[PDB]
């Protein structure tokens, strides 16, 4: 009868930039009021680009871990040191270019969204596969990829410090604490 | 145009308007300041849940005209030929090819 | 009379005026032989803040209500496993000492009692109001009717309070005698 | 606002009419609306027999 | 200032001093009733803990656990309070008395006013009006004074290692 | 008397506050405060705020105007006016408090030696 009452904390009101959006009128969680602060498309191109990240880099990390390797020599080194073996070894340095070119492409799309210029969704680049027909399915698959974008940033972030806490391979079943 | 819904009211009326929104945000008294720079000072009537952006307001066109001004144009021209001089030194060195 | 901070919220804000009670006609004064109104100097004059005084105390009382729980329970049980051992820790307040810092324990408590302070900071500045000062929406065994709806809220600030200067002897009695939870020399 | 083709989340090049590309319009930076596309086509046509 | 207090008056060079250099009086107006019951309460205690560090020196009480040396006035608190010792005698004493001001001014001491503040109501000595006006300033000035001069003995016999009357 | 000081909450300044405003500010301004006196941010804030008008605000507007307002700190008191307004009176009369250069600033003695001579437009007089 009142605010429109966020559902995650309920104590706190849902902030109106998130009406409408994917994910966000499910739970509207925002208790620190970000969205308040800063454009919420910025917010949602943002948090959609971690998520992607965060899906790829989960997923390289358990293969890496599990033992997948490239067949070359180079490569016989464990997941920690990777990221500084492959910076000497150059292909860092060449996917940084890449993704460079990328980024510039998606700063285009960013800056032509913004001004309106065109007429994009935060986080679409067109890449349309997979992608249900009706707007209600269209809808819970945009709230898929931004449930699996969150776990992986978190299983991510809980991999990385535990790897590096301990020395040890992705399961960290074993461990000693 | 960021204040679509705000019900905006005048200093005149700060207790006799009362219709809050399309949200439930309280009326905001505008103040008109005399400063270019902050045009009009609102005031809020009570708890809100108002979206207030703090990044700036700026555009692809704007910025290009900046670094359009002869400053940006006749820096970045000359970091390019200083550059591009460090670049040969360091690639040709001692012109043993002269 | 609690209403949701639904519709609570609406009159919440920084209020300008002065209800003439004794705090704003805020719980806590009712004494058991009569009123007990105790500000003696004057606090609670600068109603400004008097929202915010409430909530600062039953923040306070819920801290050292289970602060106190806290110091009673590990001198006679704790959690199973090595580190919280009666050899290792034997009193519970060298706690503090033994499980905090690069050990993990008490860090991991700052950091989500941070995470949760941070994200209901909104409403203790924000939507904090005369009437919805320290509700935070958790009312399960609140009665319905608003004289007992008074009484748990005093009763609630009575045990707050009792638990406030409950902790600080707690603490300063189990400091100067290293004994069990009966801190009596 | 139509987009392009081939970068279908970018605005669709103005001054790209039909020349050769003009079924995948790919100018993202822009280079078309900054300069004479005449010249652009005439380099481009160079480069490719050089 | 502060209602009708004999604080001030009869005071020194000056007929009048009415030292609040803070404003503890006007800013809390309601409490000059409890400022005056602590500034009295606080100068008889003083004056009888100063006038009491000299006399154990001399003569001791017939407790028998206070018949003992080496109780001086840095050892004597921690010393008799036992596992119920002397000092539990005396604070039951002084719960007596206290109880005693309780009754006369009501259980909130609703009844203190800036008139019956510290007038427990021992008349012996004084006689008429006016003296009582001067006796009251005699009263607070010796109070004042060894108010101060305890809190030197204290402080100094303990810092200095004194524990006796010259506390030097 | 004037409009805007009259029955201004507490809350937005405290009574003695505003009485030491009203006396630091000279009487001409009190109808229409200039601009960027403390007295302008109070009328500009009073006839918003009030009995009969916005009886609540936000936090955060609240907390900019409470460090707009003095703070019963930073204003003159009735003698240090008094100061200015006889010092100044003793500087224009064309006397002097003589004051005595020290190290790096002066020492007052105390005394007032009358200043212009009996040409008052001779300046070595
Ligand atoms: C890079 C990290 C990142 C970013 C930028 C966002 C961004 C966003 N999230 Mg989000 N989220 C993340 C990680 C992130 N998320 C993770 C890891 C989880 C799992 C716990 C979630 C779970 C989550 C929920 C459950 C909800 C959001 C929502 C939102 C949106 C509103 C929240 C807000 O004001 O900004 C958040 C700003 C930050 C997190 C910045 C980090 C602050 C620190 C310094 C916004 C688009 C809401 C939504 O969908 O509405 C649009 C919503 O209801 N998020
Ligand atoms: C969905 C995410 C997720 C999941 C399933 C787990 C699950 C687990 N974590 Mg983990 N963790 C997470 C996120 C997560 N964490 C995050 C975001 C961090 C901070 C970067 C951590 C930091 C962390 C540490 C430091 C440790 C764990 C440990 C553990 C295990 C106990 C358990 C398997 C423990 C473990 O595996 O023992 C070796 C352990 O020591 N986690
Ligand atoms: C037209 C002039 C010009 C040219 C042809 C080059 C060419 C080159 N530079 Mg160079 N550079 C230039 C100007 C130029 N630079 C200027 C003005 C600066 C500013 C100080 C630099 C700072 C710079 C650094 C710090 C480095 C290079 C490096 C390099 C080499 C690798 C490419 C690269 O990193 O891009 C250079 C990037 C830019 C020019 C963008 C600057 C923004 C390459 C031969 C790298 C190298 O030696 O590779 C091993 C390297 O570490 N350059
Ligand atoms: C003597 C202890 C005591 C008592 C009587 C209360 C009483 C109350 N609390 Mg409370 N609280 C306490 C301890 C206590 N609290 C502690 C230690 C914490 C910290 C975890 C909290 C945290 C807390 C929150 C976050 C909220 C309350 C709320 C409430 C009110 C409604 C809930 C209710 O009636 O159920 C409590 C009744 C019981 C019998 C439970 C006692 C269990 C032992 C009520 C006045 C809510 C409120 O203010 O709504 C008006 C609310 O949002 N409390
Ligand atoms: C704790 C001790 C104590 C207390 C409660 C008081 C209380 C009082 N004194 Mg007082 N006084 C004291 C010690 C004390 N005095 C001492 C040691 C001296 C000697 C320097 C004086 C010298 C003195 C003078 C000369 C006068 C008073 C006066 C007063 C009364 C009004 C001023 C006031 O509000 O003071 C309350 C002050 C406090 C509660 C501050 C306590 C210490 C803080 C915490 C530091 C009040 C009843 C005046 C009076 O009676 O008016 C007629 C007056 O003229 N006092
Ligand atoms: C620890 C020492 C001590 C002692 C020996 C007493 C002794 C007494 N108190 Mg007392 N009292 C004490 C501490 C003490 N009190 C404390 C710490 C407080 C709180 C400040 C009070 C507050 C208090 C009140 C309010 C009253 C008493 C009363 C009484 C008398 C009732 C007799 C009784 O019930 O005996 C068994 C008795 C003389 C009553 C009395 O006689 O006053 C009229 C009374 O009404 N007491
Ligand atoms: C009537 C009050 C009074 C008098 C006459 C003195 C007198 C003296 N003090 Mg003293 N003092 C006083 C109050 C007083 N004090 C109070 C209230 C304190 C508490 C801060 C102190 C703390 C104090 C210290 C810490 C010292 C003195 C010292 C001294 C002596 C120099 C001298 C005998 C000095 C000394 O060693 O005494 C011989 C010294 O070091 N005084
Ligand atoms: C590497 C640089 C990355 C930092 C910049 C990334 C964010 C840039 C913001 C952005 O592009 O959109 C922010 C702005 C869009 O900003 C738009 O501006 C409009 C002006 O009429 C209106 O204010 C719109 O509300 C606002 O969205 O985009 C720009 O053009 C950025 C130019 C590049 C800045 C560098
Ligand atoms: C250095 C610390 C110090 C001591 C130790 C001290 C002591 C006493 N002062 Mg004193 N005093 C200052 C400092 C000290 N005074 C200062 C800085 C000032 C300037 C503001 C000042 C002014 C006055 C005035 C105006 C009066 C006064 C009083 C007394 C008094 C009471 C004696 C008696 O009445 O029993 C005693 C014992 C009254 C008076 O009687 O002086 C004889 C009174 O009228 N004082
Ligand atoms: C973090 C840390 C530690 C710690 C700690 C902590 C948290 C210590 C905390 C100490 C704490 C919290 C100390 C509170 C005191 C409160 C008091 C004294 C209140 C008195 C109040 C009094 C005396 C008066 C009360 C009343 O007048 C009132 C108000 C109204 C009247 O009607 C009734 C009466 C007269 C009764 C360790 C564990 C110690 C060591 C470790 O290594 C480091
Ligand atoms: C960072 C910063 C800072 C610092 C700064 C500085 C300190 C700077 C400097 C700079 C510099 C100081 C630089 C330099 C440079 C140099 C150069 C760049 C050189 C060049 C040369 C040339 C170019 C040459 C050429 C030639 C040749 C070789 C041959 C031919 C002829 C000629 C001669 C032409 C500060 C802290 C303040 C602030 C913040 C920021």
């Amino acid at each position: 009868g009142g605010y429109k009452m966020s559902k995650a904390v309920p104590f706190l009101p849902m902030s109106p930039a998130l009406e409408g959006y994917v994910g966000a009128e499910e739970e509207g969680f925002d208790p620190m009021g970000f969205s308040l602060a800063l454009d919420i498309r910025w917010l949602r191109e943002a948090e959609l680009k971690h998520g992607r990240i965060c899906m790829l880099a989960t997923v390289g990390w358990i293969a890496t871990d599990l033992g997948m390797r490239l067949p070359g020599p180079a490569y016989q080194v464990s997941t920690l040191e990777a990221h500084d073996a492959m910076v000497k070894f150059g292909p860092m340095a060449q996917i940084l270019i890449w993704l460079g070119i990328i980024e510039v492409f998606s700063f285009l799309a960013i800056t032509n969204m913004m001004e309106g210029t065109t007429d994009r969704q935060p986080g679409d680049y067109g890449l349309r596969r997979l992608y249900p027909k009706d707007e209600e399915g269209q809808y819970e698959m945009q709230l898929k990829e931004l449930r699996n974008g969150r776990l992986a940033m978190l299983a991510f972030s809980g991999i990385v410090t535990t790897a590096v806490l301990t020395g040890r391979t992705w399961p960290f079943x074993x461990x000693x604490x | 145009a960021e204040t679509e819904e705000g019900l905006i009211i005048k200093p005149e009326e700060a207790g006799k308007i009362t219709s809050r929104d399309k949200n439930n945000n309280p009326p905001r008294i505008v103040v008109k300041t005399n400063d270019w720079d902050i045009p009009e000072y609102q005031l809020s009537t009570g708890a809100s849940n108002q979206v207030s952006y703090i990044t700036p307001v700026v555009e692809s066109e704007d910025i290009k005209a900046w670094l359009s001004l002869n400053v940006n144009f006749f820096s970045i021209i000359i970091l390019f030929t200083v550059g591009g001089l460090i670049e040969i030194q360091r690639f040709f060195p001692d012109t043993l090819y002269w | 009379a609690r209403r949701e901070l639904a519709v609570a919220y609406e009159d919440a804000g920084i209020d300008l005026m002065d209800n003439g009670k004794f705090a704003q006609g805020l719980v806590g004064a009712e004494a058991a032989f009569g009123r007990y109104e105790f500000d003696p100097i004057g606090f609670s004059k600068y109603t400004e803040l008097v929202p915010w005084f409430r909530e600062a105390e039953l923040k306070h009382g819920r801290i050292a209500m289970l602060a106190w729980l806290g110091l009673v329970v590990p001198d006679f049980v704790r959690i199973p496993g090595e580190a919280y051992s009666f050899e290792a820790v034997p009193r519970v307040i060298d706690a503090h000492d033994a499980l905090n810092a690069d050990a993990g324990p008490n860090f991991q408590i700052i950091l989500f009692i941070s995470i949760v302070e941070l994200c209901c900071a909104k409403k203790v500045f924000e939507w904090n109001s005369v009437e919805t000062a320290g509700d935070y929406n958790l009312t399960r065994l609140f009665p319905e009717d608003d004289e007992a709806q008074k009484q748990m809220r005093i009763a609630e600030l009575k045990n707050g309070r009792l638990a406030m200067i409950a902790f600080g002897g707690a603490v300063t009695q189990a400091v100067i005698t290293g004994k069990p939870f009966p801190w009596t020399f | 606002k139509e987009t392009s083709a081939s970068v279908p989340f970018l605005p669709k090049p103005k001054n790209l009419a039909g020349w050769v590309g003009g079924e995948t319009e790919f100018d993202p930076i822009g280079f078309s609306n900054w300069f004479d596309m005449k010249w652009l086509r005439e380099a481009e046509l160079k480069h490719g027999r050089v | 200032f502060a209602g009708g207090l004999t604080g001030s008056d009869y005071g020194g060079f000056g007929g009048k001093y009415e030292w609040d250099p803070v404003g503890f009086s006007t800013r809390w107006p309601e409490h000059l009733a409890w400022y005056r019951e602590a500034e009295l309460k606080h100068g008889r205690i003083a004056m009888l803990a100063f006038a009491g560090l000299l006399a154990p020196d001399l003569f001791r009480l017939p407790w028998a656990e206070f018949q003992d040396s080496s109780l001086d006035f840095a050892n004597a608190h921690d010393k008799f309070v036992a596992g119920f010792g002397p000092m539990w005698w005396g604070f039951i004493a002084c719960g007596g008395i206290e109880y005693q001001r309780f009754r006369k001014l009501g259980l909130g001491m609703e009844g203190l006013t800036l008139e019956n503040a510290g007038n427990l109501g021992w008349f012996d000595l004084p006689k008429n009006s006016e003296e009582r006006l001067f006796y009251e300033t005699a009263e607070l000035k010796n109070g004042r004074l060894a108010m101060l001069a305890v809190s030197g003995i204290f402080t100094a016999g303990i810092f200095w290692d004194q524990h006796h009357f010259p506390f030097i | 008397k004037i409009a805007y000081l009259q029955d201004i909450p507490r809350t937005i300044v405290e009574k003695d506050a505003l009485e030491l405003i009203l006396k630091n500010t000279p009487k001409e301004q009190w109808e229409n405060p200039p601009e960027d006196s403390y007295l302008y941010t109070v009328k500009a804030f009073a006839e918003m705020y009030g009995p009969g008008k916005a009886t609540k605000m936000g936090w955060w507007d609240y907390y900019r105007l409470k460090m707009d307002m003095p703070d019963t700190t930073r204003l003159s008191s009735e003698r240090e006016l008094q100061e200015i307004e006889e010092y100044e009176k003793l500087m224009m009369s064309g006397k002097v408090p003589f004051a005595v250069p020290g190290p790096s600033g002066y020492f007052f003695t105390g005394f007032v030696t009358q200043w212009k001579g009996k040409e008052p437009f001779a300046g070595d007089q």
